[PDB]
RNA sequence: GAAACAUCUCAGUAUCGGGAGGAACAGAAAACGCAACGUGAUGUCGUUAGUAACCGCGAGUGAACGCGAUACAGCCCAAAC
RNA sequence: ACUCGUACGGUCACUGAAUCCUGCCCAGUGCAGGUAUCUGAACACCUCGUACAAGAGGACGAAGGACCUGUCAACGGCGGG
RNA sequence: GCUUUACUGCAGGCUGUCGCUGAGGACUCUCACUCCGGGAGGAGGACACCGAUAGCCGGGCA
């Protein structure tokens, strides 16, 4: 047959990819080389694209000027700190050691100076519950227990522009101009609305998957669809 | 709308052009490759053993 | 009496044992950070070299070439194939990597000739050698008895055409006699079939 | 079917009659050293192995008597045709 | 093609990548093995021979030594000192 | 590539606004978890064989399978008497 | 062209083993190697990656 949706997308062409050029910045933390010495103003809040989250653009002792992931009730004017010896306010930024537990937390770094992965998105935050000398033990948005190197750094606060999915998309045309900010292909054909040389579930007088839907971890790309390792379906038992 | 003659009005674009190398109406303008004899993408001349018969 | 030459010799013969191991496990440290073709002053087989006609004089180079190890890098058929011809994982290509490796440095110096190649080792995903290049247009050269046949034109690209140590043994020439029938005097007027 | 597991008949190595006794043949361990052994290691490769391909055919719905006649004198035996028999045992 | 077809065959062919010359390539034996008290670098031509060898032992595939010719040519390093 | 992205994410599928609802079935098939025991290749190892080798056998035993469990808004099923 | 528990194979995934690969049937370490860090250094570590091979799955494809 012809490769699956799911195929064309590696490629990397235009249509998959993300309006990049349309992005405003990457958000990672600031390095600092000890001390922490380092504290800047609030200068404006800004939109970010890639998000569809508030940002906000900072400006630091040392004349830089970069745009951080914002968490919830950060303004104009606001002195926000980053080091070791950063003050325990929301905004601030500083390793989870220093960070007194059962304090929200966001933007967290997997790695000692990655610039942050964990809790990035709308509203969302992680939460820091165990302290050591080893290990620094958070409670990712998932759900997880997440042990950490307490050198881990992070900012406190909750992510801004919390309840974002409180709202429903109402209208395909709404869908349409957020999707447009994002690497991803929509709308969505099914799989069973195609022809059989278009996917492992098209064919047939009507439509339905021709096998059960749950596809073993070993499945090849072009063959790997439906519920991928399913531990188990449905809502029952 | 017919794939035909009412499709053959939007053609006014120019691709293929004089090339500067071989003299041939191939170089392609947008490509900035000539499709006869490689200019642009190759320094040695396009040539094709299939352009003649097997034992010829 | 033995020549000083012999003990770098003995101690090729067993790359992993005595000092020679511990110069290894140290080098390729810094030989994996170097690049595909690093043109070295000094050959790491003094003996090897001279061996194979490396001379302390104008005009003779020598470089370090890194390949990696393993069969063909090669795609899956995009076609119709019978199922003899559809393999991928087991094949190899009919070049040895040593080959190779005199390819790519010979491009890397065009206006130089392979000489003559040697091992100088490997890790777990590829492996070095040491070709030894000529200057044919340099009169310390062109006055060399023992190399001025190098200079003639029949010998300009003699690693693209298999006339190297390399070349003429993976090209099945070794033997005089039997087993040589496809190969010998060459294995394109054989048919392709050596 | 019923059969003598010891019987007087002719002995062709003896030339002449003499009390032999009936066993089924035991099937001999191949040592995978013949010739047909090393074909298929040989030719066997990449896609299809042609004929190393196949699989074991079926089974006759009764199979012929397979037999060893011993002589009882020389010790040496003699093979004969066999003849279908869904079972054969032996009278002692 | 095998009166299907998978190994096999078409064929190392078509086609593709790299490169030399006026011709290329090969070449002075860790050869041959008419086993010898024998031959004596290498190509090529004739033959050996559709022989030996391969092969769903099917269809097909397929040398060599030697011999008669052509032309003939034999050398340089590494190391020892 | 997704990604100047990080679970209020984004990937893979099914259904197809709202309203009232969405029963029973895990035997087969699929996916997933577990597993005393059974089965389970090669290397290394042990025995036999061979002045070596081919080869025969043993011991150990991964994923997987048997076996057990979970799962149908998973493929699907919801009859005769 | 398409399908599948048709025949035969081929990718791909999982898994053992060998090489890279080192010191003192469960364990410690650091020196290769990997990742984070501008750097100092940190995490991991003879595993993983990669090369080779073996078993299972494998209309994703021929
Ligand atoms: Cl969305
Ligand atoms: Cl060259
Ligand atoms: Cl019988
Ligand atoms: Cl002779
Ligand atoms: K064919
Ligand atoms: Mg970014
Ligand atoms: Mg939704
Ligand atoms: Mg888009
Ligand atoms: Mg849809
Ligand atoms: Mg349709
Ligand atoms: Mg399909
Ligand atoms: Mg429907
Ligand atoms: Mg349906
Ligand atoms: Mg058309
Ligand atoms: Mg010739
Ligand atoms: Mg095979
Ligand atoms: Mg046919
Ligand atoms: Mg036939
Ligand atoms: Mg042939
Ligand atoms: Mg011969
Ligand atoms: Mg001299
Ligand atoms: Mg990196
Ligand atoms: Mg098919
Ligand atoms: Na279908
Ligand atoms: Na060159
Ligand atoms: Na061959
Ligand atoms: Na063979
Ligand atoms: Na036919
Ligand atoms: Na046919
Ligand atoms: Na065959
Ligand atoms: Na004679
Ligand atoms: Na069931
Ligand atoms: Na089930
Ligand atoms: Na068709």
């Amino acid at each position: 047959g012809r490769r699956i949706q799911g195929q064309r997308r590696g490629r990397g062409t235009s249509t998959f990819r993300a309006p990049s050029h349309r992005y405003k910045a990457d958000l990672e933390h600031r390095k600092v080389e000890d001390g922490d010495v380092i504290a800047g103003t609030v200068v404006d809040i800004e939109h970010d694209p890639a998000r569809s989250a508030p940002v906000a653009a900072v400006e630091f002792e040392d004349g830089d000027r970069r745009l951080i992931l914002a968490p919830e009730g950060v303004g104009v004017g606001d002195e926000l700190q980053v080091g070791v010896s950063a003050e325990i306010a929301p905004g601030n930024t500083l390793p989870l050691a220093e960070i007194p537990e059962g304090v929200p937390v966001c933007n967290v770094e997997s790695s000692p100076g990655d610039g942050g992965k964990f809790a990035r998105a709308s509203g969302v935050n992680a939460q820091l519950l165990t302290h050591d000398r080893n290990v620094a033990v958070v409670k990712l948005p998932s759900g997880e227990m997440k042990r950490l190197d307490p050198q881990c750094r992070a900012t406190i606060g909750v992510v801004a522009g919390g309840g974002r999915t409180d709202k429903p998309f109402v209208k395909a045309g709404n869908k349409h101009h957020k999707m447009k900010a994002r690497g991803t292909k929509w709308p969505n054909v099914r799989g069973v609305a195609m022809n059989a040389v278009d996917h492992p579930f098209g064919g047939g007088g009507r439509q339905h998957p021709g096998k059960p839907k749950s596809i073993s971890r070993n499945a090849p790309p072009g063959r790997k669809v439906g519920d991928i390792a399913s531990k188990r379906t449905g809502r029952g038992g | 709308t017919g794939a035909g003659t009412p499709s053959q009005g939007k053609k006014n674009t120019t691709t293929h052009t004089k090339c500067r190398r071989c003299g041939e109406k191939s170089y392609h303008t947008k490509k900035k490759v000539c499709s006869s004899c490689g200019f642009g993408k190759s320094a040695k001349r396009r040539d094709y053993e299939w352009q003649s018969k097997a034992g010829e | 009496a033995r020549s000083a030459y012999s003990y770098i010799r003995d101690a090729w013969k067993n790359p992993g044992d005595g000092q020679l191991a511990e110069l290894q496990w140290q080098r390729q440290q810094e030989w994996r950070n170097e690049g595909a073709v690093e043109r070295i002053e000094r050959p790491t087989r003094l003996d090897k070299a001279r061996s194979q006609g490396y001379k302390a004089k104008q005009g003779v180079i020598v470089a370090r070439v890194s390949v990696r190890k393993g069969s063909a890098r090669k795609r899956r058929h995009k076609a119709g194939r019978r199922s003899k011809r559809q393999g991928v994982t087991r094949i190899t290509r009919r070049k040895d990597i040593q080959r190779v490796a005199e390819e790519r440095a010979s491009r890397t110096f065009p206006n130089l000739r392979v000489l003559n190649s040697y091992s100088v080792g490997q890790d777990g995903r590829q492996k070095w050698h040491e070709v030894i290049l000529i200057d044919p247009n340099h009169p310390a050269i062109q006055n060399d008895d023992d190399l001025s046949w190098i200079c003639a034109d029949d010998q300009a690209d003699r690693v693209f055409r298999g006339l190297t140590g390399a070349g003429r043994r993976n090209r099945g020439l070794s033997g005089k006699g039997k087993g040589s029938e496809k190969t010998r005097p060459s294995l394109r007027s054989n048919g392709g079939k050596g | 079917m019923q059969m003598p597991r010891r019987f007087n008949t002719y002995c062709p190595h003896c030339n002449e009659h003499q009390e032999h006794e009936v066993e089924k043949v035991r099937s001999g361990r191949q040592t995978g050293m013949k010739w047909i052994d090393r074909q298929r290691e040989r030719n066997s490769g990449i896609g299809n192995d042609g004929k190393f391909s196949k699989v074991p055919g079926g089974d006759k719905p009764t199979k012929k008597t397979d037999l060893k006649y011993r002589c009882g004198e020389c010790g040496k035996a003699h093979l004969r045709e066999g003849w279908r028999a869904g079972r054969l045992e032996f009278q002692e």
